[PDB]
């Protein structure tokens, strides 16, 4: 259930490490990397390969405990050209290159930069947004049912602190821009959302500009053959729907794929789970696709993807450029505890209004749900009043219309594939790439360790898979974390081996070092991060 | 409703549960007794959700009934294109 | 898809509604039936008489 | 309260002290008599605090009882999480 | 004929291509993202457009 | 309630920040009185002070080299003093520092 697995990983990792890893030491300058005392220098030979030490006679992926073996040297492919280590390709060079790319392209006005930075920087961020993002879980027929409550909550959060809410997920920004953009929200908020979306589309156009089309090999488009943010094989860090896995499965078709979803290989994609058969302690390889809206659910009807392919491209661009360039390695990707969350969502205390009467608006009269009379202990209105927001009775009552569709639990997805047809050599086909993602997971912005009104680890537990989304401080939310675990996790980003390791992943450690140790700007950083994600395939 | 008889929590307990505004969970328990337990847990949840959908009961004379969400059939579509309501109005009907 | 207006029969010696909070307005939820021009105007959050 | 008789300060004095909003101290004394004294001080303080906690008496017809403050058991916690009120509301019940 | 400023493919409150269908004539007025409103649109024709 | 009303009274009378004195005051103000009970300008000031404190901590972290700890003492405490657990604060409210 992703808690036993993480606990086993930490308990093994307490004594797994006898020395500091050789792939973490990216703080070196050029003269120290060149110096003959560097032990890594003998293993840096070919600019498109990483050489390391690997167990012998081990068929990846293996068991939980690595078997003893004679160490042999195994190579892997450097897919990104920014995976060249930072002492070899400097940060200042990457920033100047990103300035060169973003010469005439779209930039963001400083108001949006200040508001979104203030939101990612907010350590007093209310958890109501986190539970609503976990529970809505990026479904159109589920988000549009709660349009009034979402409008009230966003307007309440903005006109008290001038910060922009729900900028966490990507199936929250796009829905807000499409639906709540005709004038329901105030004029300044939708401007900030539209500026973020326009910057995402400007990055997409920049990817399209710097390639030459008309060259497609083995059913792979030129965009995916040049870039990664337009590659269908590489997937977003958080999946809300199974459409990205469908496009991954049908797009590759020649580079040998494999998927591991909580044990056995393969996914099932059974959608439309309700109160009849929710089964929170489910163990099989099934994934909740969510309710499609343009048709009927059925049982023998196969899963149809929700959105276009361009949604996946925008999702990867957002999650791998805009979130790291603003958060700078403080945000951490996590799964939720739905079985601990839904019993807390059933307790609303909306009173029975008399007929031929008007609904209260202000929280001063007794009939309001947020008044002091109705603030019973351990309800949902205490959760809302902790965040100091104002909502109406029907806005709280739309959760009943939500409740027909649910999510069971989060899970860890490990997909893998061969390198593409651009670099498919008879000796390169064996060097597979392994990367991970969370189905039905979240990211919190920054972690608050001293808010004692909510017990730590009640809803969210830290399970990070990306070096961009590693988290040295979020691990206190995990059950059973000591000082030794914190001090060993401070220097090494904790990525569990059942979600892929650094030397086999796509996005590697030097990209994380570039994003967390650069202080240039917020537009030039984004264009530098885009210019990083260009393949080194010939 | 009877005889089952009343949820005292206990692990028996009874599956609906058709109360509302219950200050019974907290409340005393105090605590749970010497029973094995596994579930309990989902039985309470599906009970509470159906005991809040049934606790709606009224608030339907204030509706303004459910609408079509998005644009979909609507089995004619040959005289009249379908357009769904985005529910951003205030349903009170008075 | 343009012939369907839900303009109510306003009584004589009564003033025309402007704000949409009263039941006399075309864009009030009482006079907001699916598949009309009123849902088209309310989708864009634009107020008309 | 009786018979002790009444705090005239003196150093006896009488340990509760069951008066409200007293203009007794200042007030005349004027000053204290020819006694030993050290305490006095503590006996006065514990009496004054008790004569304000008792001087609440009412204003609990305006509560709105105290709550769990922070997140703590709440002796089940196996069917419901616990979250307390952060008291920034105005408790008056009216 | 009409001209629209920018196409939205993620607004589901109106069915796709209900009232307008793309028929562009100019190199200036070409439209790669407006072709999703034609019935019978695939991946191959989209990437070729 | 008393803390909120007193800080709001001191702020919208002289445009000066109250309770910036103790360190165990702006943790509490930032964590609890930061969700909207105060005006927008005050919580921005407290959040900016906390930002600067954490930025100085991050600066201490960058200028040391981790992984070299001797005799049960971390390298960051062995390089700096403000991260050294032996050295204690000028005032103490709770006994956790000892």
């Amino acid at each position: 259930t992703l808690d036993v697995q993480m606990g086993r990983f930490m308990e093994t990792w307490a004594d797994m490490m006898p020395h500091h890893p050789h792939w973490v030491n990216e703080h070196l300058t050029i003269l120290q990397f060149i110096a003959p005392s560097n032990p890594r220098l003998r293993f840096e030979l070919n600019p498109a390969f990483d050489f390391f030490v690997a167990p012998g006679d081990v068929d990846l992926p293996g068991p939980q405990r690595p078997p003893e073996a004679m160490p042999t040297v195994n190579a892997t492919l450097r897919i990104i050209n920014g995976n060249i280590p930072v002492p070899l390709c400097p940060i200042s060079f990457r920033d100047c290159r990103g300035t060169q790319l973003g010469l005439g392209r779209h930039t963001m006005t400083p108001a949006t930069i200040k508001a979104v930075k203030d939101t990612f920087e907010d350590r007093a961020y209310p958890t109501i947004f986190y539970m609503l993002e976990a529970v809505i879980h990026g479904n159109e027929r589920n988000f549009c049912a709660l349009l009034r409550l979402l409008t009230q909550c966003i307007r309440g959060y903005w006109e008290q602190s001038h910060r922009v809410a729900f900028v966490n997920n990507f199936h929250m920004l796009m829905y807000i821009t499409t639906y709540l953009g005709n004038g329901e929200l105030p004029e300044v908020c939708i401007n900030i959302y539209r500026d973020l979306l326009q910057h995402v589309r400007a990055l997409r156009q920049t990817i399209t500009d710097f390639t030459i089309q008309g060259e497609g090999h083995n059913g792979e488009t030129s965009e995916a053959l040049n870039n990664i943010l337009t590659d269908d094989t590489f997937i977003a860090p958080i999946l809300w729907d199974c459409d990205a896995l469908i496009y991954r499965d049908e797009a590759a078709r020649d580079r040998l794929p494999a998927i591991r979803v909580s044990g056995r290989n393969g996914y099932q994609a059974l959608h439309f789970v309700d109160m009849a058969g929710h089964n929170f302690q489910r163990r099989d390889n099934v994934l909740i696709h969510g309710r499609p809206v343009r048709g009927d659910t059925g049982q023998a009807i196969p899963i149809t993807p929700h959105h276009d392919r361009e949604w996946g491209i925008l999702s990867k661009i957002y999650y791998y450029i805009v979130i790291p360039a603003f958060s700078r390695g403080s945000c951490c990707t996590m799964g939720v505890r739905y079985d601990r969350l839904y019993p807390a969502l059933q307790a609303v205390i909306v009173p029975e209004i008399p007929a031929d009467e008007e609904a209260p608006t202000t929280p001063e009269d007794p009939r309001h749900p947020l008044h002091a009379h109705q603030l019973v202990p351990n309800s949902l209105n205490v959760y809302f009043h902790n965040a100091h927001l104002t909502v109406d009775g029907d806005a709280l009552l739309t959760l009943q219309e939500l409740m027909g569709d649910m999510a069971e639990r989060t899970t860890a997805i490990l997909v893998s594939s061969a390198p593409d047809a651009g670099a498919a050599t008879a000796t390169t086909r064996n060097m597979r790439i392994y990367d991970g993602a969370l189905y039905h997971g979240l990211i919190m912005m920054a972690y608050q360790a001293y808010d004692e009104t909510i017990a730590t680890g009640t809803f969210f537990y830290p399970v990070p898979v990306n070096p961009l989304f590693a988290c040295p401080e979020h691990l206190a939310s995990l059950r059973g974390m000591t000082n030794a675990r914190r001090v060993l996790a401070k220097m090494v980003p904790p990525i569990p081996p059942f979600l892929g390791a650094n030397h086999h992943a796509t996005i590697r450690q030097p990209v994380a070092y570039h994003v967390t140790h650069s202080k240039s700007d917020f537009n030039t950083l984004t264009y530098s991060l885009l210019g990083g994600y260009f393949k080194f395939t010939p | 409703s009877n005889p089952t008889t009343f949820s005292v929590e206990a692990i028996a307990a009874y599956t609906p549960v058709a109360l509302i505004r219950l200050l019974n969970a907290s409340g005393p328990l105090q605590p749970g007794h010497r029973v094995d337990i596994a579930d309990a847990r989902s039985i309470y949840t599906v009970g509470a959700a159906a005991s809040a959908a049934r606790a709606r009961a009224n608030h339907n004379a204030n509706t303004i009934r459910r609408t079509a969400m998005f644009a979909e059939t609507d089995p004619m579509t040959w005289l009249r294109p379908t357009v769904g309501l985005r529910r951003t109005f205030n349903p009170r009907i008075i």
